[PDB]
RNA sequence: GCGCCGGAGCCUCGGUUGGCCUCGGAUAGCCGGUCCCCCGCCGGGGUCCGGUGCGGAGAGCCCUUCGUCCCGGGAAACGGGGCGGCCGGAAAGGGGGCCGCCCUCUCGCCCGUCACGCACCGCACGUUCGUGGGGAACCUGGCGCUAAACCAUUCGUAGACGAC
RNA sequence: GCCACUUUUGGUAAGCAGAACUGGCGCUGCGGGAUGAACCGAACGCCGGGUUAAGGCGCCCGAUGCCGACGCUCAUCAGACC
RNA sequence: GCGGUGCGCCGCGACCGGCUCCGGGACGGCUGGGAAGGCCCCGGCGGGGAAGGUGGCCCGGGGGCCCCGGGUGUUACAGCC
């Protein structure tokens, strides 16, 4: 079974095209592979966008199938959607990714340098929690 | 063009209950528990209403060729309620000219012994596939009764005695023997 | 230095175009499972081109004939050579580079295999059409070991599941040695956290 | 054209490399599958051919118009000696088919067998076997035989026991014998094992692997005749008196 | 004490399908499969290194057996990030499918 | 004609020349849909030749100028009428579209005409197209989207982006 | 005069320049936990709670190499390195895990204090897997082995000659 | 002498025979049409760089490893380029 | 020191010119003296129109006031022309 449904009023993530990682509220059906759109509130002009780019997301903002980019600007502020989407978990991985992708010469030796110790706190605290499961085993 | 939608209900009575892994489907009643694997067949199965009231079966997208296996799942579905609430009764009786079908019932229900068609010495042994059961039925002078749950295994059972009893290299326009399927039905009549 | 490529799933001369400019460019592949290929097209078509492949025949010896391989492995070999410029050195050092298992042999049940999403069924194909498996198809038409090759896999696909799950409680043990150690660790976290490796 | 009369063809394509054989004594290239339900039992034996004779007897086949007659049949005699375990082999099922995993040998190797091992029987020295029967007489060595016959336990599926010919006792002038792997079916591998290694090194006569009135089948070579032609091999029709190149 | 050269693959000369010219090499190098990836590598010094029977000079070194041939890395070729380059003499065809160093020295950055 | 991109509306006029028989010939406008107007004026003349007694000589253009789409954002249904060439004999059609552009819609037109029929820009003729209210549109395809609760999901999302990860370990997911 | 274990070099073939040690699998559905529930020789199902453009992410993970010198903090102490016993592998068998041991260490890791190490004067094949594969004699010991094949003769189950 | 667009005669027809206009082959390589006297592009001193034509871009085999667009299509004889 | 000529071999850099393939800024013209859209209905004042019909009302059922389905009708607690 399905969650996501294309419908006048939910907010849909861009995977690529010229507006690659804004989100859209999608206003009307026009085919079956292509709808009219306007993100009002993140500066995507009302165009058409084909369903293939748009990865559609669980906020759904209530405004007729005919309304205008001031209604739909209105919907979106009064949802606050630009707040909900920088909180959800899918834009905290996409910034994440564009950290490391940002990620400097300096800082990624800072980054190793930190990992590695990091990492044998843990190892250690593993294999004693290991021996601790031995010991209550027998 | 492609529907957007094709959608039907099955209405799922109070005795029954159905429920869902996945695509395939599993349904436990009075009778038996029977399942079936919808797997090659790439639609929606929704389970709504609460004391589980309704199947909704619904296809996004379709082709006709592909609408077309729309309400064939409901029928599939709803034959499988019909089976384990009540059951599947096929009532085939046995014709013959001259010589008598001798037929003997092995392994209770699950081998049927097929002699003196035609006068013919050749036995013919034709086993049920498992889970469902052949009886010489009385109040009734030639007839067989197969009873079971699912309709393919019953039928496909009854259809096996009735390519077995054939009539070869004669005329089946005069040579009007074998056993044949005459009634189709019910086990306990709601 | 090796790819090791999984071959469940993947369709055969759409994967054995990957696998020829591959293995050109200098890489050792070993695609293993291929009683796991499917085939486009259904099953029926499928065993009627390669019977119509086993009645193509040198007709006054056989012997120097097309000598039709019936092993899925050797298919999906003969496929790649088919692909490859095999009359000359660099298409036969190609074909060297090219190692084809059936199931999976205890060289590379202990390592990890590859998926090509490119070549593979679930993308590749409509999902109402009908596809072919290329062990059954070897096995319909002389190939000998399907029981013995099933046998073994469902013998590696036990063992391996002992595997994933003692490696699902060490799993367990980390993250319950994170929760511990993470007041100690929180300055080594949160430096990680804000070069987007942790969030 | 096409061929005027139509008639059948000489000979069989089935066995085409009429050649002469790699191999003297005839093998089995295929044994009766095992089921485990049956008692162990060797499904081969190895005899040697003697001659021919009559027999006399009176058939009893309902429905013949030789009913209760007496008939006189040839019969062919085959010398047939009991034979002498000295090893089992074990094999593993593989997808590249079915390999050998661990031959094992007895102890005492009789010198009849011990001839097998040599071109030479005369200049060799008769060192065969010997660094190998130490490992029964130690107790490390007996320590690695139980286990690899614990490996052939666990990991084999067919089990086929090696066994020689008793050649001292035949007329013949030869006196290497013959060995020859004859696989145990039977019960499963554990009991396939014991039977094998219990009888491992002792005798095995003919009724304990076949019995009176039983159909068998018999591999061998044939006898050689030489370099042929065309008509006595294939049985072609010879050409007319009249033909030039010979006919 | 590291790697200090990108990884690359002689794919080739330079070709049509019945003339190929061997002034040109054409390199595929590891990573960077797009013309929009491939600019950072173009004007790179590129080198197939190779070793020999015979002892030949190493500058500021000991003679040993390793040789190269060196090149530059001249213009992008095709969509999927496979370059052109130019090498003194032009390469033995035993190169097909061999590790031609892709150095990062000639820097634009 | 090829259909090359996205085709315009060019409203486009004409006359003949002034001849010393009548002053002034009258003006003929058409909507025509080309990629751009040289063969705008090209297809002008063809249907001008083909309807009345001018040609590319005797005539001349007058103003060959682009509509441009006076409304297009909003989604609108568009009827539009055909006349083109089999393989055997010419046939009359009336084809439905939904779309944002006329020009949108009758490329869409030549798409889908040249996918089903076979027929090739050349063979296709336009004759009339109109915007079309949501009642009066006849074809179902397009009046199954007529529907101010309109609701569907995407299933079975298949991979784009295939060759980015070429060799990976991970089987790609299909469910969003 | 040969094979295993335990040194400096010579000839030749070259390719390479960190490892990824593994569920099964679905794709209109998945992954991870809890078990409070129920069975089977820990596994499996149900309920529930998390994620699902996968983050328990191959867009990923591990290691990270300038070296030494003092002294200080955080981490470690149960750890590092080095001899005996227990198991784990057969499809083309695992250089793995475990119990102690006499040894020795606060050195390994992360931040700092302190300077030193041809600073070879801007310049290329540098940096590895490398005790690499194959071939010769120089070699010093120890535990071990002293065989068959072919011709020739013979047989005649075989045979043109070989072959058998 | 031969071939080809179109015109055209004889013959059912022909990779047949006979003409007209023009271009080719013969005398002519080269890229493409897998292969090829004539077709498509194009006519040539020996070379370096750039770019094209016709034809192409899964792999052989240079170039689509575009997150190409819209449809049609199931073949137990699919279809695929003057 | 100046001018010419060259380096035994292997290499590197610099600027200038020619020929090319790109990339990145910025400015202007024309058009229906661009078309639409933005902001000041829930742009201003009156007037209408229907639907891919929002409220409300009714009918029905899934519930626990929300959702869903149908009907009515014209801005209402959505909008469009
Ligand atoms: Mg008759
Ligand atoms: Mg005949
Ligand atoms: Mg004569
Ligand atoms: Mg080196
Ligand atoms: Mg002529
Ligand atoms: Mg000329
Ligand atoms: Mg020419
Ligand atoms: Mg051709
Ligand atoms: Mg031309
Ligand atoms: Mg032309
Ligand atoms: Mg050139
Ligand atoms: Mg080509």
């Amino acid at each position: 079974v399905f969650r996501r449904f294309v419908e006048v009023g939910r907010v849909a993530y861009v995977s690529f095209g010229p507006h690659a990682g804004k989100l859209v509220a999608i206003v009307d059906v026009i085919d079956q592979n292509r709808a009219l759109v306007d993100g009002p509130c993140t500066r995507v002009r009302r165009q058409a966008m084909p369903f293939k780019c748009m990865q559609l997301t669980d906020f759904i903002l209530k405004f007729p199938h005919s309304a205008r980019q001031k209604y739909v600007r209105k919907a979106w502020e009064k949802a606050d959607i630009n707040t909900k989407w920088a909180a959800t978990r899918w834009a905290k991985k996409i910034e994440a990714r564009e950290r490391k992708a940002k990620m400097t010469d300096f800082d990624r030796y800072k980054v190793m340098k930190a990992k590695k110790m990091r990492n044998r706190i843990i190892k250690n605290e593993v294999k004693k929690l290991q021996r601790a499961a031995l010991l209550k085993a027998s | 063009m492609k529907t957007i939608l094709s959608n039907q209900t099955v209405d799922i009575p109070e005795n029954v209950d159905i429920s869902l892994k996945g695509r395939t489907v599993i349904v436990k009643g009075p009778r038996g528990t029977l399942r079936r694997d919808f797997n090659h067949i790439n639609v929606e199965l929704s389970l709504l209403g609460k004391k589980k009231k309704r199947l909704r079966v619904d296809k996004w997208w379709g082709n006709r060729k592909e609408l077309a296996t729309v309400r064939t799942i409901c029928s599939h579905v709803q034959n499988m309620i019909k089976g384990v609430t009540l059951g599947f009764r096929y009532k085939m009786r046995s014709v013959y000219a001259h010589f008598p079908i001798n037929v003997v019932i092995q392994e209770n229900g699950s081998l049927v012994e097929i002699r003196n068609f035609l006068g013919e010495k050749y036995i013919r042994r034709v086993r049920m596939r498992p889970g469902v059961a052949c009886s010489v039925s009385q109040a009734q002078k030639d007839e067989l009764v197969l009873e079971g749950n699912d309709i393919e295994l019953v039928s496909n059972s009854a259809a096996l005695i009735q390519q077995a009893t054939t009539v070869k290299n004669k005329d089946i326009r005069k040579f009007l023997d074998g056993i044949y399927v005459s009634e189709k039905g019910t086990v306990q009549q709601a | 230095q090796v790819l090791v490529l999984d071959g469940r799933g993947h369709l055969l001369g759409r994967l054995a175009a990957i696998v020829a400019k591959q293995v050109l460019l200098g890489r050792k592949v070993v695609v293993v499972r291929c009683e796991g290929i499917n085939i486009s097209g259904n099953f029926y078509r499928n065993k009627l081109k390669y019977l119509a492949f086993l009645r193509k025949r040198m007709n006054t010896n056989p012997s120097r004939g097309p000598y039709h391989f019936r092993a899925p492995s050797r298919i999906f070999w003969r496929t790649v050579r088919g692909m490859l410029p095999h009359k000359t050195k660099r298409g036969q050092a190609a074909l060297d580079r090219l190692k084809v298992f059936d199931g999976i042999p205890p060289p590379y049940d202990k390592k990890k295999r590859m998926v090509v999403p490119a070549a593979l069924k679930v993308v590749r194909l409509k999902p109402t059409r009908k596809f072919a498996y290329l062990g059954r198809l070897a096995h319909e038409v002389g190939w000998k070991y399907q029981a013995v090759t099933a046998t073994l896999e469902e013998k590696r696909k036990e063992k391996a599941k002992i595997h994933y799950r003692k490696k699902k409680q060490l799993m367990r043990l980390r993250k319950q040695a994170e929760k511990n150690v993470e007041k100690k660790i929180s300055k080594f976290t949160d430096v990680l956290k804000t070069h987007g490796l942790l969030v | 054209s096409h061929r005027k009369f139509s008639a059948p063809r000489h000979g069989s394509l089935g066995f085409l490399p009429r050649k002469r054989s790699s191999r003297h004594r005839g093998k089995v290239k295929s044994f009766p599958k095992d089921d485990p339900s049956k008692p162990v039992h060797l499904t081969a034996f190895l005899g040697y051919k003697a001659g021919m004779t009559h027999i006399v007897r009176e058939v009893d086949r309902p429905g013949s118009k030789v009913n209760k007659k007496e008939v006189v049949e040839a019969v062919t005699i085959v010398e047939t000696p009991p034979m002498v375990v000295v090893g089992i082999v074990g094999y593993v099922e593989t997808p590249r088919g079915l390999r050998t995993f661990k031959t094992v040998f007895a102890e005492h190797i009789s010198d009849e067998c011990k001839r097998r091992f040599y071109k030479n029987w005369h200049k060799s020295k008769k060192k065969a076997f010997t660094k190998y029967c130490k490992k029964w007489q130690d107790d490390a060595g007996k320590r690695q035989l139980d286990k690899d016959f614990s490996s052939m336990k666990k990991y084999c599926q067919v089990i086929r026991v090696l066994a020689h010919t008793q050649m001292r006792l035949l007329p013949l002038r030869q006196k290497k014998a013959h060995l020859m792997e004859i696989q145990v079916n039977g019960g499963t591998v554990a009991e396939k094992l014991d039977w094998a290694r219990e009888r491992l090194e002792q005798q095995v006569p003919v009724s304990q692997v076949f019995g009176q009135d039983e159909m068998i089948d018999v591999i061998g070579v044939t006898k050689g005749k030489g370099y042929k032609g065309v008509t006595s091999r294939w049985h072609t029709k010879k050409l007319p008196r009249k033909t030039h190149r010979g006919l | 004490s590291g790697r200090l050269w990108c990884k690359a693959i002689f794919a080739g000369y330079k070709r049509g399908l019945r003339n190929q010219r061997e002034h040109t090499a054409l390199l595929k190098i590891e990573g960077v499969y797009a013309r929009d990836e491939t600019e950072f590598y173009l004007g790179k010094r590129c080198a197939y290194v190779y070793k020999a029977k015979n002892n030949t000079v190493t500058p500021g070194g000991k003679p040993n057996k390793t040789r190269v041939i060196w090149g530059k890395v001249t213009r992008a070729h095709g969509n999927s990030g496979m370059v052109r380059a130019k090498f003194r003499s032009n390469l033995p065809a035993k190169a097909i499918g061999h590790r031609i160093r892709v150095m990062l020295y000639p820097s634009r950055i | 004609m090829k259909a090359s991109g996205t085709l315009r509306e060019y409203k486009v006029v004409g006359r003949c020349l002034p001849t010393p028989k009548c002053r002034t010939p009258p003006l003929y406008r058409m909507r025509i849909f080309a990629p751009n107007h040289v063969v705008a004026k090209s297809r002008f003349w063809y249907f001008v030749s083909q309807l009345k007694k001018m040609k590319k000589s005797s005539g001349e253009i007058v103003y060959c100028g682009q509509v441009f789409e006076k409304s297009p954002l909003r989604v609108k249904n568009f009827g539009i009428w055909l006349r083109y060439d089999s393989r055997s004999g010419t046939h009359n059609m009336y084809r439905e579209y939904r779309d944002l552009t006329t020009a949108g819609a009758v490329t869409q037109c030549y798409r889908d005409m040249g996918a089903r029929h076979r027929a090739r820009a050349h063979s296709i003729q336009i004759m009339k197209v109109e915007e079309i209210a949501a009642s009066k549109c006849r074809r179902p395809a397009v009046k199954q989207f007529h529907d101010s609760k309109i609701k569907f999901p995407l299933p079975h999302r298949v991979l784009r982006r295939q060759h980015k990860p070429r060799f990976t370990t991970k089987r790609p997911n299909t469910f969003f």
